[PDB]
RNA sequence: AAACUCCAUAUAUAUAAUUUUAAUUAUAUAUAAUUUUAUAUUAUUUAUUAAUAUAAAGAAAGGAAUUAAGACAAAUCAUAAUGAUCCUUAUAAUAUGGGUAAUAGACGUGCUAUAAUAAAAUGAUAAUAAAAUUAUAUAAAAUAUAUUUAAUUAUAUUUAAUUAAUAAUAUAAAACAUUUUAAUUUUUAAUAUAUUUUUUUAUUAUAUAUUAAUAUGAAUUAUAAUCUGAAAUUCGAUUAUAUGAAA
RNA sequence: UUACAGACUUAAGCAGUGGAGCAUGUUAUUUAAUUCGAUAAUCCACGACUAACCUUACCAUAUUUUGAAUAUUAUAAUAAUU
């Protein structure tokens, strides 16, 4: 406390000097807060998974000599059927075209 | 704690062979975690369910040891590890005060640029 | 065809749904774009520079899509999509946390004494 | 209370057509800040169904568009 | 004792689907959703068709990923039942039935095999090794899924008074009770051997300060005399022989109905007459328990099948 | 079913080269009680008994889970999933802004307060915790400003250590001691006085109003500044000066 | 219809609720919209462990039309096979 704030601050310049640190002894707002922070870009975007999975539609490729069975595709097309059959199928969608 | 303190078990063994002097297992303090539900779907915040996740810790540590020793007790335990046990390995390696040969952000680089497009040099032109 | 999105991207590989499509697209974008986000921020609030410059970078961060805004992206539970009471140790709602915990399926979780 | 240090929010706007040509700005920018430039001039202002046309005067400056466009209808009750 | 030996205890790791431990907790949450994606692709390979009528279904039970500091082991147990060639002749010694080409492009393919592709999107190396179970009531989470998906036919207009009996005569009624019993008295004889293999190893000698701090007893055969692998180990084995099950039906199959169907026994008497204490697996499920329900979807919408094992 | 269990507790062994230190600890395994014994008294189905007390031994006093059946055709189709039925240029999809924050009355649940067995200051060789958190971070010390010697509080500048039994969030707080405290002339002040002296006594002055709101209370509101964010107008948080309602 | 037993049910004690301000939920009303439940016991800081944008399910305006899926059949650009 009885050291002279002169004397303080050549010892904080160099000791910044030394230790690659920012000196700014005015105080003024410069921004190097928003340099150091950390990019969590990759964290956030790998939130849902990891995108290239392997999926059924790649099977009939990759193992052509086995033949496999989608139950609940299967299931969905025969509910889509029987809808046409019974006259509840979907109305046919508009053209842009029109 | 069956698997870790069997795998513990198995890095002592593996180190006296190589001639590694070995401390432990050393019983770190076991780590809980918990988290609180309410059991229903949708309403009845009354009743609520507990759980809860314990991380069991082991410390082993090695003296008087060269680094090539050490490195070959490591890669044997990675070899033979079992399931659900993690590990961390902190070296220690004591140094001469000077040496040989010794031992730009991405944001930066983007800021340059900036104050270089037109749009920013339009106006720092004094 | 029509993508719903400016820009086209990998759907996630498990459970989707409209949000859950527009929270990823969101996430995303800000990553492409989270250095420039923090490029303009820095030069806006660096008060060393001249204040046309500072005015100039906050103009082109207001004028930035709402998918680049870090502040919009809202994490949804994986397996179900609802965005209410979600557990970041596993990305999954109550619900869905406590069917996972009991079916065994969450690593180390067990029920509390 | 946006930090006076931080400066105005400045948003784009078609400033130079309103003061050659004297048309009002439409605009849904209810957060900007009234610039003492846009002093004089008429802007069409967002609500979230309609556009308030509202002329800026002098003690307008610092405050924002959306303060002079009420969201809400007046509370009634059938008494 | 019980806990102490590999062979009379679960391990509590068992307890969950998802063996694994990382400092990086985002990897960890990254490699359990992986290991649910996988979960679900494996259940869509496991119908396969010949021909539009041979449609052959593989019951997989869900997998067990043993997750270690160098490899991924995906485990599952999985049933079949070859109607396509069940003969007394060797002619499946000369072609691949579907079921084994399916098996043989988890790791012997030697340029499509499943864990190469697994071993990218885990970025570690990945093996498969399926197990297969021949009968459907050894697991129960197999046993839900054949009733839930192959038995439709004999439940959806109220349980066919033979499919019960079935289902009620697939395992004689062994009495629990001798059978604690004969675990009880092996481990006493087996305690009570080694008791006195070193009685007598001592008592025969086999420095008096050193006979005071030491305690080596000698040698090792002596001490671990008529104890071999081939009587100690299938005597201790726990959970050995099934000795109750109960299997549960709901839904619609315009109300929805549940019937229960109970058999057996759903406890374990090893532990009161014995200090053998036992374990709730996640805290909640007695060991001797095992627990699973599948649902399906028939015309009026879905139905729930839930099954229950007793194995002590 | 109960128990057998698991937790807590007591004890033993093992582990730690006791600077990752808390060994007064950590966590693996094992043991222990559902306590036991003696005597007197009162009842009894009077005996090899209960209720009682007395004596002796003991650390021993608490908990969780533990499943079967049925009902309310109780809640949920808004955690997700299924049938039927309906929409398909729209009841699907995206963007900008607005709304979910409106305000007469009413209801539930909380917070703060209405003063003296109770509120406010101050307490640095730093009175005394536990359980958690920190790679989609926790942020020390220091310096600067508010702002005054300093401290305190808030923010800025800077970003030490630690991704952890190690460093940080974080010197726990109440407690306790001293001082102060409107209503209260129960006070304060001027003289004199004392063997109550941080105090006593005497004589003067110290208000009036007043069932009442103060140095209680902190709602409401003005102005300025700050924090997060791309953005704080509808509609966020903090600080300073001023405002000071009901009770 | 009888008789039993149980609890059921009060008391005592501590601090509260019911009164003021504010916070919050609900109702009612209003509104272009004030999203939707739950809504005696067993709703009412409940769903919700955080509504400025996002969240969002509502409103206004503008805009997209096989859309996020699977398959079929064409067209191409690309790499292997032959
Ligand atoms: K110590
Ligand atoms: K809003
Ligand atoms: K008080
Ligand atoms: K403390
Ligand atoms: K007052
Ligand atoms: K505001
Ligand atoms: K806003
Ligand atoms: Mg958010
Ligand atoms: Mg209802
Ligand atoms: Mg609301
Ligand atoms: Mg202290
Ligand atoms: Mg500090
Ligand atoms: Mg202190
Ligand atoms: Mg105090
Ligand atoms: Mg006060
Ligand atoms: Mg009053
Ligand atoms: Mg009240
Ligand atoms: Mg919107
Ligand atoms: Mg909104």
């Amino acid at each position: 406390m009885n050291v002279p704030k002169a004397r303080l601050l050549k010892v904080a310049e160099l000791s910044a000097k030394i230790f690659d640190q920012n000196f700014n002894p005015s105080g003024i707002r410069t921004g190097s807060k928003i340099l150091n922070e950390r990019l969590k870009g990759p964290s956030v975007a790998s939130y849902y998974g990891n995108p290239d999975i392997l999926k059924f539609r790649h099977l009939k490729t990759l193992y052509p000599d086995i033949e496999f069975v989608d139950l609940e595709e299967q299931y969905r097309l025969s509910m889509v059927e029987a809808k046409k059959r019974r006259g509840k199928g979907a109305p046919k969608k508009m053209k842009k075209d029109a | 704690n069956e698997n870790l303190d069997f795998y513990s078990d198995f890095i002592l063994r593996t180190g006296y062979y190589l001639g590694i002097p070995l401390t432990g297992p050393k019983p770190l303090p076991t780590r809980r975690e918990r988290w609180t539900v309410i059991k229903s779907p949708f309403v009845h915040a009354k009743s609520k369910e507990n759980f809860e996740r314990h991380t069991h810790k082991r410390l082993i540590r090695a003296w008087d040891t060269n680094p090539e020793v050490l490195q070959m007790l490591i890669a044997y335990i990675t070899k033979h590890s079992m399931a659900g046990v993690g590990m961390k390995c902190n070296f220690f390696q004591r140094s001469e005060i000077s040496l040989d040969l010794g031992s730009t952000s991405a944001v930066g680089q983007k800021v340059l640029e900036l104050l270089d497009s037109p749009d920013f040099k339009k106006h720092l032109e004094k | 065809g029509n993508f719903r999105f400016p820009i086209k991207t990998k759907l996630p590989p498990g459970f989707i749904n409209a949000r859950i499509l527009r929270d990823n697209f969101k996430r995303q974008q800000f990553k492409e774009n989270e250095i420039l986000v923090k490029s303009l921020k820095f030069i806006a609030r660096n008060m060393n520079l001249p204040t046309k410059l500072r005015l100039e970078a906050q103009l082109k961060l207001n004028a930035l899509p709402n998918y680049m805004r870090s502040t919009q992206i809202k994490n949804r539970c994986v397996d179900s999509g609802h965005a209410r009471f979600v557990l970041s140790d596993f990305r999954l709602c109550r619900y869905q946390f406590r069917e996972n915990a009991l079916k065994g399926n969450l690593p180390g979780v067990k029920k509390g004494i | 209370s946006r930090s006076v240090w931080k400066g105005p929010n400045i948003v784009p706007l078609p400033i130079r057509e309103a003061m050659t040509k004297g048309t009002p700005i439409r605009t849904n920018a209810r957060a900007a800040t009234i610039l003492p430039q846009f002093v004089g001039l008429k802007f069409q202002i967002h609500n979230g169904k309609e556009y308030v046309p509202i002329e800026i005067s002098e003690d307008m400056v610092g405050h924002k568009l959306g303060e002079f466009a009420p969201t809400r209808k007046r509370f009634s009750y059938t008494q | 004792g019980n806990i102490n030996n590999k062979l009379q205890h679960l391990n509590n790791m068992n307890n969950w689907n998802t063996q694994i431990y990382n400092y990086n907790k985002n990897m960890e949450i990254m490699n359990t959703m992986n290991d649910k994606l996988i979960n679900k692709l494996l259940y869509k390979m496991m119908t396969l068709k010949l021909n539009n009528m041979n449609i052959n279904k593989i019951i997989m039970s869900k997998t067990i990923n043993q997750h270690s500091l160098n490899k991924l082991n995906i485990k599952f147990y999985y049933y079949n039942n070859d109607i396509n060639n069940n003969n007394n002749n060797n002619n499946n010694n000369y072609y691949m039935n579907m079921m084994n080409k399916l098996m043989n492009i988890m790791n012997n393919n030697m340029n499509n095999n499943l864990c190469n592709i697994l071993s990218y999107y885990y970025k570690k190396k990945v093996t498969i090794e399926p197990i297969k179970l021949s009968y459907i009531y050894l697991n129960s989470d197999i046993f839900s899924k054949y009733i839930s998906l192959n038995d439709m036919d004999k439940y959806n207009n109220g349980i066919l008074t033979n499919y019960q009996r079935m289902l009620n005569n697939i395992m004689p009624k062994l009495n629990d009770h001798n059978i604690s019993m004969n675990y009880i008295n092996n481990i006493n004889n087996i305690n009570n051997n080694k008791y006195n293999n070193m009685i007598n190893l001592l008592n025969n000698n086999n420095n008096n300060y050193n006979n005071n701090n030491n305690n080596y007893i000698g040698n090792i055969n002596n001490i671990y005399n008529n104890m071999t692998i081939d009587n100690i180990p299938m005597d201790i084995l726990m959970y050995k022989y099934l000795v109750g099950w109960s299997i549960k039906f709901k839904g619609r199959l315009g109300r929805t109905s549940t019937t229960n169907l109970l058999n057996g026994t759903f406890n374990n008497k090893k532990y009161l007459w014995s200090n053998i204490n036992n374990n709730y697996k996640l805290n909640y499920i007695p060991s001797n328990h095992n627990l699973y329900n599948n649902s399906n979807i028939n015309k009026n919408g879905k139905y729930n099948i839930k099954v229950k094992l007793n194995f002590i």
